């Protein structure tokens, strides 16, 4: 995922 | 397909730019354990980046989300302004920022919320930020991290984690995973 694995950790 | 290249601005070096970018390190208290992200890892300098993402920053969420309308640019802001860029890849919009010409061609850049340098070609989807969350202060705080194998922290980034902050000297921290 990356960068995108940031996005499941602020929502 | 290419955007107009920066009108003005100092041209500065990958280390310029994290020293004249907006910290606010009066968030990690020295002698003080923190929950942070580890935002990115880098083992060549021995350092990482750790980001509080606090409430204050639920905007730059917000736009790395895609939940939040951008005006698109066709021209580059000034060398160490801060805009925003699509990375889709990953689908996120994250803020940047350039810092210098390359030698190869296109333009040194600065991801100020994950504390990566990346390479910025030129023809990529750029957008202007409003200005509350420009002037938002960048997340990413670089750091030596003692009684850690960094090499072994890449399992870590993007997950907030808990750090003991040894020391502030206000540009970049000696701090500890916990």
């Amino acid at each position: 995922r990356g960068r995108a694995r940031l996005i499941d950790t602020l929502k | 397909r290419f955007l107009l290249p920066p009108k003005g601005g100092t041209e500065t070096t990958r280390r310029d730019i994290y020293n004249q970018i907006l910290k606010d390190m009066a968030a990690f208290p020295e002698n003080t354990i923190v929950t942070a992200v580890l935002a990115s890892v880098d083992v060549t300098d021995n350092c990482a980046y750790v980001a509080k993402w606090d409430e204050s920053s639920d905007r730059i969420k917000k736009v790395l989300q895609r939940q939040l309308p951008l005006q698109e640019l066709d021209q580059l802001p000034d060398y160490g302004d801060i805009f925003a860029v699509l990375d889709s890849i990953n689908n996120i919009i994250t803020r940047i920022t350039i810092n210098s010409s390359s030698a190869g061609g296109g333009y040194d850049a600065y991801l100020i919320d994950f504390g990566e340098h990346i390479h910025f070609d030129g023809n990529e989807t750029i957008f202007k930020l409003p200005d509350d969350i420009k002037r938002l202060p960048a997340q990413a705080i670089r750091c030596d991290l003692i009684n850690c194998d960094i090499a072994n922290m890449h399992c870590f980034v993007n997950t907030y984690i808990k750090i003991r902050v040894h020391e502030n000297n206000n540009s970049t921290l000696v701090a500890e995973p916990v």
